[PDB]
């Protein structure tokens, strides 16, 4: 069995193996999570969008249950292996607690399996960041973010992927009281943030919303269209 | 011991895994492979490279490896590794038809190989599988289809596309002929024989030189087949005309 | 005992050029009947099938691991199975469990796949064959059987002959077993043809 | 270069350079002394502080009745020793309902710290000893060193300028035998007091004591409780 | 870097990392061992590093069984676990033939041990070297001695440590086929006190210990009323 | 022992471990595979360094089972672990099928044992490429495993030493209806085109596989055939 | 069951019944129990069919593999000694009862293995049900060094014994002749027993049985 | 002579496709500076060595090459002693144990094979060096007759007429070449030694060991036995 | 089954009956209870004939390689320490008695008793199940200083009244004399066998 330590200590207490992994999720594609008063929104760029694709099997906003959904950018294999994690771990806590679990806590699992490859021997650090978004039993709405080294915030509106400082930027000076007024204006916020960077602006986005107690919903080429139109 | 130690799955200063990498440039060097999906069907065309007269032709093709009942795929890269992978998706349909008592969907079969080539990438220290696979079958949740994976156990599904020698090229040329919903598998075929005669250079095609499987649906039962060489003659000679 | 805890009742027949397989229908759980259409002979190839008398619950999960198995044996080997092949793999299957064996007689019959050459086969819970020239039963109501096709059994049968023949010994050997029934199930396996038929037989 | 980052890596001129890597550890530490007479064995050591609002770390443990020691060098290395005796202390007294003399379990000391500096990826523990006891053989000063050696001594002293304390322990051993409880603890803090600079003294904060002998179980001695020992000293 | 493991051969075909092991028994006191006509005699000169060590402290001279002595020189953490392999040897042994191990068996056994950890870079040479003494009457006396390598042979008389090139040529003038342990403790004492080095290593102790008929076939140190003497016919004859 | 992989991928995207396996195998003595119509032959050099060596003691030409045999080129001893190994293998697979191992399912079994050796932790590829010749369901057999794994199936070809060479000799003197007897004499003379000095019926071995079995020509009959 | 054999002049003979039986029903009437173990090494089998039936193989292939890495004839020693350490392992719970004979390089040999790991090296050994009456037979005929063909005919009297005497034995005699030379599997030596001539008679026409449903898939 | 990464080290494949590591341990068999001289004649198999006891302390008697594998199997080591010695008792292990589950003697060919097996291993694995010395062993085949095997440190093995192995290899087997192109036997044996070294040993210099078709029984001759043959 | 080993000075004689049962029929009239473990050791087998054969060849095997190593015909001692050892480990799965009988160069012909791994040194031994009934002539019978001749005498004499009373043990009486010399066999058969009061 391997044995050979990968993540270790530099000299200036740097991991650099986990700023490798930090390094692959920046030549990812842009995705923007905003949470709204009712509503939860996440949109990812397409990159690079053939037309011989498949699209529904690329989709990099997937469900983690009911009332979890998320969002990843960086190595598309490594994010699969950690979803297919999660799902696992919904079921588990929904079988032994009965009840869905909290989105904070299944971002506090993943987070933990993140850290726990930074710090195993044989293995390498996973190369995503994770948006987690979904609605609590109580019905407030959550966002989270994860990264390769194992830390994790709750948010109001982040970007991750190539061009996350630039969405950041733009979102800070735009999120507002009056930008989460409405489902709509909540959406246009995420396409207008998705719209700083992805190149080429209307069907380069994939979007997706997480409404109060309803399963997770994903906008059509026409629906998100129209959204377009009216920024 | 640290010192004799390549380091097979960690990652380079930019974030990049180079055996990854390197697998890849091994595949782009292969024979070509093309997959198209028509509404009547979906087919593999793949150039040989065991090409030496003093072949025997014993086997049922080079590089087009039959998986269950309802799925195919073809191989580009490291044969060798192939061969594992190929006898692992057996493996896998049939531990899924014990178990659901029904075939294995053809993205859930890709899918579970591709983790299994995902965690040579990440841990274990062994150098990943060298091979690209183009999957075609038919499923009773989306039908006709075709699938693409790597060697970093990444996966996508397709209309039409291309891995091995010259895919650069295919693809592109797919891009201007493929029509999506108005492609038969009369039509897919034409477009392979196009495609496949520009991306190999050898200028005459030559059915001794290519592999097509095409699969289909004849009363409610999935049929994989290896075209014959007189089909392939006659699919080239159309081409000529053309 | 556990044979009989399901009962059931399956026989194959040697026949010129054509084998013959029947088996009975009844799923009971002891004295009570649930269903009058459980499989008991599956396929496993054109012209090959296996009949599996014996515990309901290992007469599936061994037709399944044989089928798994024998799927694997015909993608990797590019040819379909013979046979005596398939006999010996069952024995394999069964003698694995050695000493916690699954309570399952199971009787092949069918034609070699390039020759076309008739062949029957029995093997015991723990993987023996027994490959005859004539006839073999497994069941409940094997003593009833024996006496049937020893009587009924001719050499160089046709189809027709051997149908009825097989029919006959099913039939009459069910009706004096109490737990082998509800129908009967009978698979003519010829060189261009396979004829399923399903008897008209006592329902109690 | 080459030979100074492996344990199993022997260099050209015989030496093992991690080992004696490992022994720069226990030089760096603070000084302690263990000294005997006839029918005691004690041990004096210095405590460190970080800052002057830290509490002075601990270096005087206890390991059974019979047993104390006093560490040098790694502190994480030196409580993974420490529990290895007290388990093998325990494990006498479970078996053979008695004491396990000291020098047999410095024998296991030896043996346990010997393994780790043949092993390819493994390292010496980082840490010296300085053990005093007291079995059916009378009061016992033994020292173990990170390269898994051991010597049995009168009296002894590791740690940062430890040279000066065994000068001074040298001198003054032609009467150790015939000293007192009192007496000989007199010696081992004036030869724990050479190791330190000529400004600073030995005060009731950074000094520890502990003494085992003929009628007296292994007992540590802390702050106030060092306050007679102290109180003489010229 | 051909010399940085056991397990990689250099191009002239040597071992390097086994040679730097038997580099470190090179720089180390010397042990002796005679084989008398009726016995066996160890001698170590031990050297005292420091005053406050126990007179009787790092003994280089163990008790591996009943009736065997060993005599060891190089790293003595390294010589102290070749100790308890050996013990362990003849330990087993009486359990599974039910008598005591015949010394070319022992030292053959132990040698095997020693040989195992110079083939691998997982692990390390040993850093010594060692003599293997016993006395029986259906064996005689025998003497051995394995190095970091692993080769073992028999011996009449054999030095071990940084003066044994010295000390050979003082074993070799001696007529030990006809002498015995009462006196050949005598010249083993001598012999030790003739190759120990004034200026350099200064401060040894004699260390003597003997395995024969005279201690009916029970290796055990020399007493010290006939080390006295011994050591009194050293000095006084030098 | 190690366990990560000693063959990687390079930049260009080639296993240079295993273009240094087959290095070894090039440098090997001359190996030569005839697949006529009624069977195989086999034939290979063993020309002895001296007259000291027992050349009847060792044996290039192997069986594997009544109707499979082997030959090699490259090296000796990395043959002999995949003789053991083939045999091992075509017996676990009689006592599931109790049917002898039809020779591609062995040569798939083998080549599936060097490619674990390209990609398992701290060992070297084989150094070795095999010609196996088979005789099952009337029709014979010939297949070459290389050290990466791959496998193919050939009419005839030549490896080790000079099989650039050898196999032009081939493609120029084989033709399908060839039988047996005629295939020997063109086995034999493939090796002559790059033999030292004086072929004699002890420093070549030859093995037949037809219908009968596989066997290894005795040097009395390799005489004749010289 | 019943197996014999004897070791004559030249060799050593095997024979056997050929009935297996299930409790008290004949199930095969024509079972060969005489296994294949070496080209001059055979072994009949009692006991669990299933067990010495998968017993002799593993030996049969196991003896192959050391054959072909050896380059010479595997000797009978070699054969018992294989069994009878995996028989051993087992404690007596793979209930196989042998009878192994061959002729290797030190001559012919003939050896008991039993179900426990126990062998015996005999001039004549008898196992199975019928294993008294056969044993009878010999105690009261066999000669050392006795002729082929007189051997031949004491072993297929000690198999008839137990064929008539015994009842879970019947059938056919099957025999096994085994010298330096060549060796002779005479599947069917004798067959004492047949049943009748049919004095009547009854057949079925092409539609006495009445069918419910029918389904013909053509090929 | 190309070379890349750690292809001297560890056994793996440099660009010529050699393994220059078991190439090095074919160097070490020439580092305890012997040679050994193994002889198969009509109906006997002799093996001679140099015996060097340069120390004089050390007791003669167990200073031998020459081990006693079965009671009808001899062999003599070249090389590396401890290595060596290793062999030796790896290979009396497999003899016993060959007797234990096969019920007979294992044949000199095939216990040389199993040696040589052993060997292969250390080529292919890098975690191990390969041994640095040589075996060679004699015996009595019942069928075949006297038996002369040797096997080294790359895992090849081979069955002889004659065969030398140590320092002066090269010289034992262009004296031997010429003879093939009892007494004779162990005659020639000495002869190729003490040609090749020079010397014309006496009785106490060299060591004997044989196996004859009467006498099958492994032997080694004593210093009056030598002599004799060294007499005449 | 009766087995016997008898001590004298210069050697041991080692004798037992050949009878191999299995319930009331006689499997095997001819058998061979006395096995060689060495040049000079033999062993006498009794209780479970496939344990027996199991353990003696172990030991064989075990003694085999021990001789080897150590250069020299290995000792009595050794041989009944190696049995012992394995019946004592396997105690509660064997259920077979290795009676031991040799002669080494150290101390003569020894006999040991090694039934249930317990190992004891004794001038004579008897076991098996027809041992029970010759208990009595034996210490009647038995002699210190007893010769080779006599030693064959007592021990054919003791094995015969045994076979005529057990109905496990009986047919022919195979003797074993073991010195330094070598290894001596002798076979009684039925007719030779010495004739007792059997009314």
């Amino acid at each position: 069995s391997y044995d050979r330590a990968i993540t270790v200590f530099s000299p200036d207490g740097h991991l650099f193996q986990v700023e490798y992994a930090q390094e692959a999720v920046k030549k990812g594609s842009t995705a923007v999570g905003v949470r709204g008063k009712d509503i939860v929104v996440l949109g990812v760029e397409k990159k690079s969008v053939a037309k011989l694709q498949d699209e529904r099997t690329v989709r990099k906003i997937c469900a983690l249950d009911d009332n979890v959904c998320m969002a990843f950018a960086g190595l598309t294999a490594d994010a699969r292996i950690v979803i297919n994690r999660a799902r696992v771990e919904c079921q588990s806590h929904r079988l032994t607690v009965e009840d869905p679990v909290t989105v904070e806590y299944i971002t506090r699992y993943i987070a933990s399996l993140k850290q726990r490859y930074t710090q195993s021997n044989g293995r390498r650090p996973f190369g995503i960041s994770a948006l987690i978004v979904g609605f609590d039993f109580d019905g407030t709405p959550r966002l989270y973010q994860t990264d390769p080294s194992g830390t994790y915030h709750a948010w109001k509106a982040n970007a991750i992927g190539r061009g996350a400082k630039s969405v950041r930027e733009f979102l800070e000076k735009n999120y507002t009281d009056e930008a989460i007024e409405t489902d709509d204006l909540t959406i246009k916020l995420v396409i207008k943030a998705l719209l700083e960077v992805v190149q080429s602006g209307g069907k380069n986005i994939e979007l997706a919303v997480m409404r109060r107690d309803q399963p997770l919903k994903i906008l059509n080429p026409e629906e998100i269209e129209k959204y377009v139109a009216e920024i | 011991s640290r010192r004799y130690d390549s380091r097979t799955t960690i990652f380079s200063p930019e974030g990049r895994l180079y055996q990854v990498e390197y697998a890849m440039e091994a595949i782009g060097h292969a024979g070509t492979c093309l997959g198209i999906l028509a509404n009547d069907g979906v087919l593999l065309a793949a150039e040989r490279r065991n090409i030496h007269k003093l072949l025997d032709e014993v086997f049922f093709s080079e590089k087009i490896y039959k998986l269950n009942e309802d799925m195919a795929c073809s191989v580009a890269g490291i044969t060798s590794d192939a061969n594992v992978l190929t006898n692992e998706l057996r493996l896998i349909a049939q531990r899924y038809l014990l178990q659901y008592q029904e075939p294995i969907p053809c993205e859930q079969l890709v899918t579970a190989l591709c983790d299994i080539k995902q965690a040579y990438t990440q841990f274990g220290g062994k150098r990943p599988f060298g091979v690209s696979l183009l999957y075609i079958g038919w499923d009773k949740h989306y039908g006709f289809q075709l699938y693409q994976s790597d060697p970093s156990g990444n996966y996508g599904g397709w209309k039409a596309t291309c891995i091995g020698n010259n895919s650069a090229a295919a693809v592109s040329m797919l891009k201007q002929d493929y029509k999506e919903g108005e492609m038969t598998l009369k039509s897919a075929l034409a477009l392979a024989i196009k495609v496949l005669n520009k991306t190999m250079d050898v200028s005459k095609l030559s059915a001794e030189k290519v592999e097509i499987a095409t699969l289909t649906r004849e009363n409610g039962k999935t049929v994989i087949r290896v075209l014959k060489q007189k089909e392939v003659e006659q699919l080239i000679k159309n081409h000529e005309e053309e | 005992s556990i044979m009989s805890y399901n009962g059931g009742a399956v026989m194959a027949m040697k026949g010129k050029n054509c084998v013959a397989i029947a088996a009975d229908r009844r799923f009971g759980i002891q004295a009570q009947m649930v269903t009058t259409d459980f499989q008991k002979i599956f396929p496993m190839g054109d012209r090959l099938y296996i009949g599996l008398a014996g515990l309901a619950t290992d007469v599936q999960t061994v037709a399944q691991r044989l089928k798994f198995r024998l799927n694997l044996y015909e993608l990797k080997e590019g040819r379909q199975i013979k046979p005596y092949t398939l006999m010996s793999m069952v024995a394999n299957l069964l003698y694995e469990k050695r000493f916690g064996p699954y309570y399952t007689e199971p009787v092949i019959a069918g034609l070699d796949p390039k020759t076309f050459k008739p062949f029957i086969c029995s093997l015991d819970l723990i993987g023996c064959p027994m490959v005859t020239d004539d006839f073999v039963v497994s069941g409940t109501c094997s003593e009833q059987m024996y006496g049937m096709c020893e009587s009924l059994w001719e050499p160089n049968m046709d189809p027709e002959h051997l149908f009825e023949t097989i029919s006959q010994a099913m039939l009459n050997a069910v009706d004096r077993d109490a737990v082998s029934g509800m129908g009967v199930i009978v698979h003519i396996i010829e060189k261009d043809k396979i004829t399923t038929r399903t008897l008209k037989a006592r329902m109690d | 270069n080459q030979y100074d980052n492996d344990v199993t890596v022997w260099s050209p001129q015989g030496r093992i350079h991690q080992i004696e890597y490992a022994m720069e550890a226990v030089k760096q530490g603070s000084a302690t002394v263990g000294l005997k007479s006839k029918t005691h064995a004690v041990l004096v050591a210095l405590k460190r502080a970080q800052s002057e609002l830290a509490a002075h770390q601990k270096k005087i443990l206890h390991v059974d009745n019979h047993i104390g020691i006093s560490i040098a060098g790694l502190t994480a290395d030196a409580r993974l020793l420490c529990n290895f005796m007290r388990q093998e202390c325990l494990d006498s007294r479970f078996v053979f309902d008695r004491p396990l003399p000291v020098s047999r379990l410095v024998s296991l000391i030896g043996s346990k710290t010997q393994i780790p500096t043949q092993r390819y990826g493994r390292r010496p523990y980082g840490v010296g000893l300085l053990i005093a006891g007291y079995d059916d053989m009378g009061p016992h000063i033994f020292q173990t060193c990170p390269s898994a050696n051991y010597f049995d001594c009168r009296a002894m002293s590791i740690g940062a300028r430890s040279q000066s304390a065994r000068t001074y322990l040298e001198r003054h051993m032609s009467g150790f035998m015939e000293c007192n409880l009192n007496e000989l603890v007199k010696h081992g803090l004036r030869a724990l007091r050479e190791t330190l600079p000529a400004e600073q003294d030995l005060t009731t904060k950074n000094v520890s004591i502990g003494i085992v002998g003929k009628d007296l179980e292994f007992t540590i001695y802390d702050d106030d409780d060092v306050s007679p020992f102290l109180e003489g000293l010229e | 870097g051909y010399d940085l493991s056991a397990s990689t051969f250099s191009p002239d075909g040597r071992v390097f990392q086994v040679e730097y092991a038997m580099k470190a028994v090179e720089n180390s006191s010397t042990a002796i061992g005679i084989r008398c006509k009726d016995g066996v005699v160890f001698g170590v000169e031990k050297l005292v590093l420091s005053k406050l060590y126990e007179e009787g402290s790092n003994k280089r001279l163990f008790n591996v069984d009943r009736h065997v002595g060993m005599a060891v020189a190089g790293l003595l953490a390294d010589a102290r676990s070749l100790a308890d392999i050996a013990r362990e040897e003849a330990s087993n042994f009486r359990s599974n033939f039910g008598y005591n191990i015949p010394l070319k068996h022992l030292a053959d056994r132990v040698a095997m041990y020693v040989h195992a950890y110079t083939l691998y870079s997982a692990v390390r040479p040993f850093g010594c070297s060692f003599m293997l003494g016993s006395y029986s009457v259906n064996d005689g006396a025998q003497l051995y001695m394995i190095d970091p390598s692993g080769v073992s042979y028999g011996y009449w008389g054999c030095a071990i440590g940084k003066a044994r090139q010295a000390a050979k040529t003082e074993i070799e003038k001696l007529q030990m086929k006809e002498m015995t342990c009462r006196d050949i403790v005598k010249e083993v004492a001598k012999i030790i006190y003739i190759v120990h080095d004034e200026v350099k290593d200064k401060a040894f102790e004699l260390e003597l210990s003997w395995v024969g008929e005279i201690t009916k076939g029970r290796h055990e140190i020399v007493p010290k009323d006939i080390r006295e003497e011994a050591e009194k016919y050293a000095k006084e004859s030098l | 022992g190690y366990s990560f992989s000693l063959t990687t991928f390079s930049p260009s995207g080639k296993l240079v471990q295993i273009e240094y396996a087959l290095a070894a195998v090039a440098g090997g003595a001359p190996s030569v595979g005839i697949k006529a119509a009624n069977g195989v032959v086999l034939a290979t050099e063993k020309k002895q360094k001296s007259i000291l060596y027992d050349e009847r003691s060792v044996h290039k030409v192997e069986p594997i089972t009544k109707h499979i045999g082997l030959v090699y080129s490259g090296m000796g001893p990395d043959y002999r672990v995949l003789v053991h190994r083939a045999r091992k293998l075509a017996q676990q697979y009689y006592l599931v099928y109790q049917e002898p191992i039809p020779t591609a399912q062995l040569v798939q079994r083998v080549a599936s044992v060097m490619q674990e050796y390209t990609q398992s932790g701290g060992v070297r590829p084989f150094g070795v490429s095999l010609l196996i010749c088979g005789w099952n369901e009337g029709r014979p057999y010939l297949f070459q495993s290389d050290p990466s794994g791959a496998y193919f199936a050939w009419k005839a070809t030549a490896m080790g030493k000079n099989y650039v060479n050898g196999k032009t000799f081939l493609e120029k003197r084989y033709n399908e209806d060839l039988e047996l007897e005629d295939a020997i004499h063109t086995a034999i003379l493939t090796l002559k085109e790059s033999f030292e000095g004086q072929m004699t019926e002890d420093n070549i071995e030859v093995g037949i596989c037809n219908e009968a079995g596989f066997r290894r020509l005795t040097p009395t009959e390799v005489k004749d055939y010289l | 069951t019943t197996i014999a054999g004897l070791v004559f002049r030249d060799g050593v003979i095997l024979g056997a019944d050929t009935r297996a039986t299930n409790d008290s029903v004949v199930m095969d009437k024509n079972c060969e129990k005489i296994h294949f173990i070496a080209p001059k090494i055979y072994c009949c089998g009692a006991g669990v069919a299933a067990d010495a039936e998968m017993t002799t193989r593993m030996a049969a292939s196991n003896m192959e593999l050391h054959s072909l890495s050896t380059g010479r004839e595997p000797r009978v020693t070699t054969v018992t000694r294989l069994l009878r350490q995996t028989l051993f392992r087992y404690r007596g719970h793979v209930g196989a009862s042998l009878l192994v004979g061959g002729v290797d390089f030190s001559g012919p040999q003939l050896y008991s293995v039993h179900p426990h790991g126990s062998y015996s090296r005999l001039p004549f050994t008898a196992l199975g049900s019928g294993q008294d009456a056969a044993l009878a037979v010999l105690e009261d005929r066999f000669q050392p060094n006795m002729t082929l063909e007189a051997a031949q005919e004491l072993l297929v009297e000690a198999i008839t014994a137990g064929i008539l005497g015994d009842l879970g034995s019947g059938g056919s005699v099957d025999a096994c002749v085994i010298t330096g030379t060549g060796a002779k599997l005479l599947r069917t030596l004798s067959s004492p027993t047949k049943p009748t001539e049919r004095p009547s008679q009854y057949y079925f026409a092409p539609g006495t049985t009445a069918v419910q449903s029918q389904t013909v898939k053509p090929l | 002579g190309s070379s890349a990464g750690f292809d001297r080290h560890i056994t793996i494949f440099s660009p010529e496709g050699r393994l220059y590591q078991v190439e090095y341990a074919f160097k070490a068999i020439n580092q305890g500076g012997l040679t050994s001289v193994a002889v198969r004649g009509k109906d006997c198999a002799v093996i001679v060595t140099q015996k060097k006891v340069p120390d004089k302390l050390l007791d003669s008697s167990t200073v031998t090459h020459l081990f006693k594998i079965t009671e009808n199997i001899g062999c003599v080591m070249t090389g590396m002693t401890a290595d060596s010695r290793s062999q030796v008792q790896r290979a009396r292990y497999e003899a016993a144990n060959w007797k234990y589950k096969y019920g007979y003697e294992i044949p000199v060919d095939m216990l040389c094979k199993r040696i040589a097996d052993i060997s292969q291993v250390y080529t292919q694995n890098a975690e191990m060096r390969p041994l640095g010395c040589c075996m060679i062993l004699i015996g009595i085949d019942e069928e075949q007759g006297p038996q002369v095997y040797k096997c080294d440190p790359a895992g090849y093995y081979c069955g002889f007429k004659a065969t030398a192995a140590g320092v002066k290899q090269t010289e034992s087997t262009s004296f031997l070449e010429k003879k093939v192109k009892f007494e004779q036997t162990v005659e020639t044996a000495i002869t190729c030694l003490s040609t090749v070294l020079s010397i014309d040993f006496k009785p106490s210099e060299i060591e004997v060991g044989v196996v004859t078709v009467e006498n099958p029984k492994f032997r080694i001759l004593s210093e009056a036995e030598i002599d004799a043959h060294l007499v005449a | 089954t009766t087995i016997m080993a008898v001590e004298f000075d210069g050697g041991v004689v080692v004798g037992s009956d050949s009878r191999v049962s299995a319930g009331e029929a006689v499997v095997n009239r001819a058998f061979n209870k006395l096995s060689p473990l060495h040049q000079h050791i033999y062993c006498a087998l009794s209780g479970s004939a496939a344990d027996a054969q199991a353990m003696a060849d172990m030991a064989a095997y075990q003694l085999e390689l021990h001789g080897l190593e150590l250069e020299e015909p290995p000792l009595v001692l050794a041989a009944a320490n190696v049995v012992r050892n394995i019946s004592y480990k396997y105690r509660e799965d064997l259920s077979a008695h290795l009676m031991i009988a040799g002669w080494d160069r150290r101390d003569g012909g020894q006999v040991y008793g090694t039934m249930g791994g317990m190992l004891t040194r004794q001038p004579f031994a008897i076991g098996g199940s027809g041992s029970t009934y010759i208990y009595g002539y034996v210490d009647a019978a038995y002699k210190p200083g007893m010769s080779p001749e006599e030693c064959r005498s007592f021990t054919t004499n003791a094995i015969a009244l045994a076979m005529n009373r057990d109905g496990s043990s009986g047919g022919v009486i195979h003797l074993v004399t073991i010195t330094a010399a070598g290894v001596d066999y002798q076979v009684i058969l039925g007719n030779e066998l010495p004739k007792f009061y059997d009314e």
